[PDB]
Order: structure tokens, then C-alpha cells, then sequence
């Protein structure tokens, strides 16, 4: 099990990540959203890792460890980065690449080198950012090699290019507990919103899954067991098409833990989406929001242990993932469709957009938090 | 919070024996449709026939001309395998439509 300061800091990566969340979730251009909170958490620690005086003291702040000692932060996080990339099932998959860009002037500390390989397993490598095609094909080949072809492009355009840039590239498959048949697949409408529908294959199962329909708030969550029961997927969605902003504000730690109690086991006739999602975030103005505003400014960083290039800040943050949607899972025991308790399944159909989280249930641990509104597809038009 | 339950049934066209009916698929996967039509209000059992999931229209032939007519369109969800005979029902959405008794020409 986690160790004490690994187990605070996990409760504090799960309060960071709702935080940034709900920023993102603000911001109007944003669209699919997708944070791990541990590589989030990983990202302030490095930061704390390769900074000095108030550059490295806020990235500490964010994770409310000033209690605790420098090295107590690297472990504790360096300890929960290795856990969830263990103890999440054999037939999970979850792929995860970190790695520090700087410009071709930089030579990095062979003691930050040393310990950010160690705790956050970070890579470095040294770029000139101005040579855009050379630039922007370097960072998306080793996000693509790194989640093998499933996020083939972290972004379009490097916005800032005279500092350093952190990326984090991941994929992420849900391997139910109980799959779905692959041949239960239909195409139909994903209602982005009341007036703009995005044509998807949908997969389709009924079983017996924690549920939890209110009436008054108008939501419908489920809760659907990844593989060995070690984690979870948590779907909470309207029951129509809606923005999500009214749920989202609902959101909280002690309101997921009131539904989640709320849930029964009842027959459940899922559908969702299926395919690949792929959501990349630049954390870098939503993390100064928070905190972080030292490390991202030009003038103020201070990045001395990280290298003595002096007036090196922390240009980007990127958190791209790729998060697949399929059938895949284990089999299981078919005579449960001729028991009492599965006559007449409720459905929950996810044809618009949802709130969902990934849930560790070992150590009770956010793997992810995210919101489904754009998946892949073109929009439909039947009558022109 | 959606009921499980087809769209917009509607007769096309009707002959004094035929009615060409549509409508729109309920949530969730839909092996068959389940047609049932009987006489309204007789207590004569409804006949009944199916169509696969892949079509939203259905032909109901061997009717009697101007005689009203209850139609009812159930979907037939399958619990996992597509193939398998372990499936539930959806509610079911119905219509009231008379045939006519002569066709448009003579």
C-alpha cells in the first residue's frame, strides 16, 4: 500500500487536478478535456526539482508539501508515479513518456539529470525550437514512439520558444472487467450540442454495474470495473444534451463520494463512443492560475538547478493523451442474462457529452479526470 | 433519463390491403424490430413479424380495406451477443391508422 507522504500527496494530486479541471472547463475554447493528476503532481515536482528560491518554493505550494522536506516530495511522488504504473492490471494499458526540451545552448545539471531520471523518469534532449518542422517532428515521433502510433501529434505550433518545454505523452485503454461483444457495434449521432451532431460508431453491452439515476439533479452516473476489479471508470452524465458547466459545478470530492454511495447494482444497457480521443493541454497559463507564476515568466524564473543557462523558464507544459474506447476486456459467465436481475435494464446512453474519471480502487487514487464533448467524426447532414 | 423506446412511427402510404410504415431507432443496439397490428379494439390476437435492425420501414400486407387498425413497433435489444437469443424488449410506440377502402386509381 502507498506510504504515508505518497497517500497525502496523491489526496493533494486529485484537489490540483479537479482545480485545473475546472479552469479548463471555463476557458470556452477548450473542448475534450484529460488530466492524470500523479503526472500533473510530477510536472510541479520537477519544477521544485530544477528550481531555487520562490520559483521552486510555489511549485511546492501547489502541492501543499511545504510541511514536508524536498526529498520527501520526490519520493513520495516518485513512490506514486511507479504504483499507479504497476498496479493497475496486466491487460490495462497505460503508456507514459516525460521529457524536458531545451534549446541547443543548454546543458543540463548532471545532478538534476540524475535525480529527475530517477523519481519522475524524465528524459532531456535539446532543440532548437525556431526550425519549427525539425522542432515540431522531434516532439510528436517521440510522443507517436512513446504511446506506439496512438497520440501521433502532441501540437500543431511551439508558442514559446526560448525556454524550456515539459511533455508528457500517454495512452491510456480501459480493459473492462467484463467486455463488450466487438461485433455490437452501430453507427450514430453524438449530439455535441442541441444543433451540431458528429457521426460515431457506438459500442453496446448490458450487465450488472453500480448506478445511480437523480431525478432532480437530472444525471445518470455509472460506475464500470476495469480488469481484476483494481480499477474503475466513473460516468456521470446529463440525461440530455446540455452544456456540462451545471454538472461540473456540482462536481466535488465529497459530492462524487455522495453519489457514489447513492449507487445500487442494477442490469445497465450501456452504450458509448468508441475510438480513439485525442486531448492535448499546454498547462502552462492554467498552472500559473494556480500558483505556478514565477516559473513561467522570463525575468522571474529561476531554473538554476535544472542548468546554469540563467533567464530558462518553463515556456509549455504539455499533458497529451491518447484514450481509447473499445470492446476489449474479459469474459465472462453468459447465463446472467437468464437471471431475474437483468429482465429490464435501465440505459445509459452516452449519445452526448460526459464527465468521466478513472479511479484506482486498491488505494482509492484519480488515474484521470475528463470530459467527452467532441469525439472523432465528421458532422452529419441528412436534409440540406 | 431516455426511454428505451422507437420514434416517430408513421404509415408512408396505404393501399386499401398495405400499409408502408417508418420510424426512428430507440437508443441502444437493435438486432430486430418487433411488428405487431391487429383490428382496434377486436379481440382477435394481434399477428406479429420482424425486420431486421439495420432498416427503419416495414410492409404490413393481407389487410382489410377501411378497417382501423393499431400498429406497435418494439425494438429487440440483445444483452451481449448480437447473434444470441438472450434479448429484452423496448417499450413499445404505437399508431391508430383505417385503411383506405378503394386505391387512388380504379
Amino acid at each position: 500500500a502507498l506510504s504515508p507522504k505518497a497517500a497525502t500527496l496523491a489526496e493533494r494530486s486529485a484537489g490540483l487536478a479537479f482545480s485545473l479541471y475546472q479552469a479548463m472547463a471555463k476557458d470556452q475554447a477548450v473542448e475534450n478535456i484529460l488530466l492524470s493528476p500523479v503526472v500533473v503532481a510530477s510536472s510541479l515536482g520537477l519544477v521544485s526539482l530544477g528550481g531555487k528560491a520562490t520559483t521552486a518554493s510555489q511549485a511546492k505550494a501547489v502541492l501543499s508539501a511545504e510541511q514536508l522536506r524536498d526529498e520527501e516530495v520526490h519520493a513520495g511522488l516518485g513512490e506514486l508515479l511507479r504504483s499507479l504504473s504497476n498496479s493497475t492490471a496486466r491487460n490495462v494499458t497505460w503508456k507514459l513518456g516525460s521529457r524536458l526540451y531545451g534549446p541547443s545552448s543548454v546543458s543540463f545539471a548532471e545532478d538534476f539529470v540524475r535525480s529527475s531520471k530517477q523519481h519522475y523518469n524524465c528524459e532531456h534532449s535539446k532543440i532548437n525550437f525556431r526550425d519549427k518542422r525539425s522542432a515540431l517532428q522531434s516532439i510528436n515521433e517521440w510522443a507517436a514512439q512513446t504511446t506506439d502510433g496512438k497520440l501521433p501529434e502532441v501540437t500543431k505550433d511551439v508558442e514559446r520558444t526560448d525556454g524550456a518545454l515539459l511533455v508528457n505523452a500517454m495512452f491510456f485503454k480501459p480493459h473492462w472487467d467484463e467486455k463488450f461483444h466487438h461485433k455490437m457495434v452501430d453507427n450514430r449521432g453524438f449530439m455535441v450540442t442541441r444543433s451540431y451532431t458528429v457521426g460515431v460508431t457506438m459500442m453496446h453491452r448490458t450487465g450488472l454495474y453500480n448506478y445511480y439515476d437523480d431525478e432532480k439533479e437530472k444525471l445518470q452516473i455509472v460506475e464500470m470495473p476495469l480488469a481484476h476489479k483494481l480499477s474503475s471508470l466513473i460516468i456521470l452524465m446529463p440525461h440530455h444534451v446540455e452544456p456540462l458547466e451545471r454538472l461540473e459545478k456540482l462536481l466535488t470530492k465529497e459530492q462524487l463520494k455522495i453519489w457514489m454511495g447513492k449507487m445500487q447494482k442494477k442490469a445497465v444497457a450501456i452504450s458509448l463512443p468508441k475510438g480513439v480521443v485525442e486531448v492535448t493541454h499546454d498547462l502552462q497559463k492554467h498552472l500559473a492560475g494556480l500558483g505556478l507564476t514565477e516559473a513561467i515568466d522570463k525575468n522571474k524564473a529561476d531554473l538554476s538547478r535544472m542548468s546554469g543557462k540563467k533567464d530558462l523558464y518553463l515556456a509549455s507544459v504539455f499533458h497529451a493523451t491518447a484514450f481509447e474506447w473499445d470492446t476489449e476486456g474479459n469474459p465472462f459467465d453468459q447465463d446472467i442474462y437468464g437471471r431475474e436481475e437483468l429482465r429490464s435494464p435501465k440505459l445509459f446512453y452516452a449519445d452526448h457529452p460526459f464527465i468521466f474519471l478513472v479511479r484506482d480502487t486498491q488505494s482509492g487514487s484519480l488515474l484521470f479526470i475528463g470530459r467527452l464533448v467532441r469525439p472523432k467524426g465528421d458532422k452529419m447532414r441528412d436534409e440540406l | 433519463g431516455v426511454s428505451d423506446v422507437p420514434r416517430d412511427l408513421e404509415v408512408v402510404a396505404a393501399t386499401p390491403t398495405s400499409l408502408l410504415i417508418s420510424w426512428d431507432a430507440p437508443p441502444y443496439y437493435v438486432r430486430y424490430y418487433r411488428i405487431t397490428y391487429g383490428e382496434t379494439g377486436g379481440n382477435s390476437p394481434v399477428q406479429e413479424f420482424t425486420v431486421p435492425g439495420s432498416k427503419s420501414t416495414a410492409t404490413i400486407s393481407g389487410l382489410k380495406p377501411g378497417v382501423d387498425y393499431t400498429i406497435t413497433v418494439y425494438a429487440e435489444h440483445p444483452y451481449y451477443d448480437p447473434s444470441s437469443s438472450y434479448y429484452f424488449s423496448s417499450k413499445p410506440i404505437s399508431i391508430n391508422y383505417r385503411t383506405p377502402h378503394h386505391h387512388h386509381h380504379h
